[PDB]
């Protein structure tokens, strides 16, 4: 028997327009009690790295396509963006969700946010929250 | 046994919880010390509060009361201070410390020193407007905000459907009065004009076909409540379920 020791540590409809969103909801954040993150998030800002994917998307599909950088990744509805933080929970940034240029073939997201209290050792477990949002045919050429 | 106290916790539900420890002066025992003090010619006790403490019991933590405190010392009396707790999801009944420090007096000298720590659970435990029919949840999206000045104004009732036929129904406002022990007649008459007659809703069958903007004017004044009349109708027989939200001050 070898054991080891035990240590202690839903959006709506949106237009082409930018919305920053401080939030400031029932985030669990499970540390023991009162959880002080002491290097704290202002602004979060995501959809960055969907245009960072979409533009070679665009130069991906300029040529023709043999899985350089599309090989079955659903990754474009995933908005992964990775909140990483420092050593009874804290309010969440500015979200800026910023849609300017975005497809239409999303109509999801998630997000992670790195919960860290770290003591000379690595990093630890991590939260996730998502969030659906649907988007809205302003104008077209 | 020389000051009772006790902790009332009152749940507001859009904020955090409230808690408040409450002292007192435990009347069954100042007599007791009275007959020795007014033996020793003293009319009163002087008992001197030193360290007011409320602590978050944990396997440790501790917070600190909502406004502030000095350090008093009253003869026959009461003190009552509030610290704000963390309004829960369901199921976890948070605890607390709340130690203190009574030190006596006498003759200035003879301080017999007191400390008291009296260790429990702090759950007492005694705005979306569902449709109740298919789950079309409704909610403002800036309720009870609302400092307008008889100026025009815009809200946000934000919808939330099945996503399964999304385009079905139409708001209005019913500016008519509604048609109802005598001062009961009348209260009620006052609220049901107050209602349909000091707000317009300036688009009025709108016709939603997922946000809406619903401009109002709004000419009368006073605190509107809850906000009444403003039904919305859908594709069934009667679904004339209200919003029962919202409210604004119109000074």
């Amino acid at each position: 028997s070898n054991p080891v020791e035990e240590e202690a540590e839903k959006m709506t409809r949106n237009s082409w327009m930018m919305l920053d969103g401080t939030k400031t909801d029932f985030h669990i954040t499970v540390r023991n009690k009162s959880l002080s993150c002491a290097i704290n998030h202002i602004k979060i800002i995501p959809m960055n790295n969907i245009e960072q994917m979409l533009k070679p998307d665009y130069w991906k599909k300029m040529p023709p396509d043999d899985l350089y950088i599309m090989e079955k990744q659903l990754d474009w509805l995933s908005k992964s963006c990775v909140r990483i933080i420092k050593l009874i929970t804290f309010d969440l940034e500015l979200d800026n969700t910023a849609v300017p240029f975005n497809f239409t073939g999303f109509d999801l997201l998630i997000e992670y946010g790195m919960s860290a209290t770290d003591e000379s050792c690595i990093y630890l477990k991590k939260l996730s929250i998502p969030y659906e949002v649907t988007l809205r045919r302003t104008i077209e050429v | 046994l020389l000051n009772m106290r006790l902790r009332n916790i009152s749940l507001k539900s859009e904020h955090c919880i409230l808690s408040s420890l409450d002292f007192q002066t435990s009347k069954a025992s100042e007599q007791l010390t009275k007959k020795f003090i007014y033996p020793q010619e003293h009319n009163s006790f002087l008992k001197l509060n030193f360290q007011e403490i409320s602590y978050k019991l944990i396997d440790g933590t501790s917070q600190i009361e909502l406004d502030p405190i000095c350090p008093l010392k009253v003869p026959l009396t009461a003190f009552s201070y509030d610290s704000i707790s963390a309004t829960f999801k369901l199921v976890l009944l948070p605890k607390s410390t709340q130690p203190h420090r009574v030190k006596i007096t006498l003759a200035y000298e003879l301080e017999l020193h007191p400390n008291l720590k009296l260790p429990v659970r702090t759950s007492w435990e005694t705005s979306l407007v569902n449709s109740k029919l298919s789950n079309v949840k409704f909610k403002f999206i800036n309720s009870n905000i609302k400092v307008i000045k008889g100026e025009k104004f815009t809200m946000r009732l934000q919808i939330i459907n099945s996503s399964s036929s999304p385009l079905d129904l139409v708001v209005y406002y019913n500016n008519t009065i509604n048609p109802i022990t005598l001062e009961n007649q009348y209260q009620l008459h006052n609220k049901y004009r107050k209602i349909a007659e000091g707000i317009i809703l300036l688009s009025n069958d709108y016709k939603i076909p997922y946000f809406a903007d619903l401009r109002f004017i709004g000419i009368m004044s006073g605190y509107y409540g809850t906000l009444s009349g403003l039904k919305v109708l859908d594709l069934n027989t009667n679904e004339l379920i209200e919003v029962g939200n919202g409210a604004s001050v119109l000074i």
